[PDB]
């Protein structure tokens, strides 16, 4: 009740920590995936989930 | 609560003429810095920058320009007001020419 | 509650795509006037975020 307590501040802080390594781990990747996008329709559906994707980190970076 | 339930409808269309002064700022500011990294090449440049400097004196100098002036007022303040850096835009807009 | 929070991460994100758009431009992937229509779009957008915490910040 003491240290379970305690406990799941460290619970959370390592692996919300995780996420956020693999989110922007993730968005540089995203950025490598980067081709002949002449299909300005693509290009959005990239952006849409770059940005998309940039929120979720943020957001978590934010509770710490 | 986004929009205000109060909000004019003619107040409404002002704050969308600030989101486009507020667009064409911060990109006006990486444009310049695009090209003195060569990325965009002169011909280029010069239309678009002499293009974006136009459209902005019209924002300004649209029929409700009191409105713009009156809660967001004289420029280089505006820049502050909201949490805009742009160390080269507030030059090439302050001068009213690209190439020089 | 959350609805500034939320709001907060956007901000921040946007600036984000905007300047991976820069990045890029610079390395040719779009050309020089997409840029500025995406890019514009964007901002636009950010704006009325940041002034919509201006809202609630006030």
């Amino acid at each position: 009740s003491d240290f379970s307590e305690k406990y799941g501040d460290i619970a959370l802080k390592k692996k919300l920590e995780q996420n956020t390594k693999k989110l922007d781990e993730e968005s540089s990747q995203l950025e490598t995936t980067t081709r002949s996008i002449d299909s300005a329709d693509d290009l959005d559906q990239f952006i849409k989930n770059y940005l998309d994707i940039r929120t979720q980190y943020h957001l978590r970076r934010e509770k710490l | 609560p986004l929009f205000d339930n109060s909000i004019t409808s003619k107040d409404k269309e002002v704050i969308e003429t600030l989101s486009e002064i507020y667009s064409i700022v911060i990109t006006l500011d990486h444009v310049e810095k695009a090209y003195l990294k060569d990325s965009i090449d002169d011909t280029q440049y010069t239309n678009t920058v002499d293009k974006l400097l136009k459209q902005f004196k019209v924002y300004l100098n649209s029929q409700n320009k009191e409105e713009i002036n009156k809660h967001f007022q004289s420029i280089e303040a505006f820049c502050d007001t909201y949490n805009i850096t742009a160390s080269n835009a507030i030059t090439r807009l302050e001068r009213g020419i690209p190439i020089t | 509650l959350n609805q500034l929070y939320n709001l907060v991460a956007q901000d921040y994100a946007l600036t984000d795509t905007i300047e991976c758009l820069s990045r890029m431009l610079h390395r040719g992937t779009i050309p020089l006037d997409t840029f500025v229509k995406q890019g514009r779009e964007l901002a636009r957008q950010q704006f009325l975020v940041r002034w919509h915490i201006q809202r609630i910040t006030s």
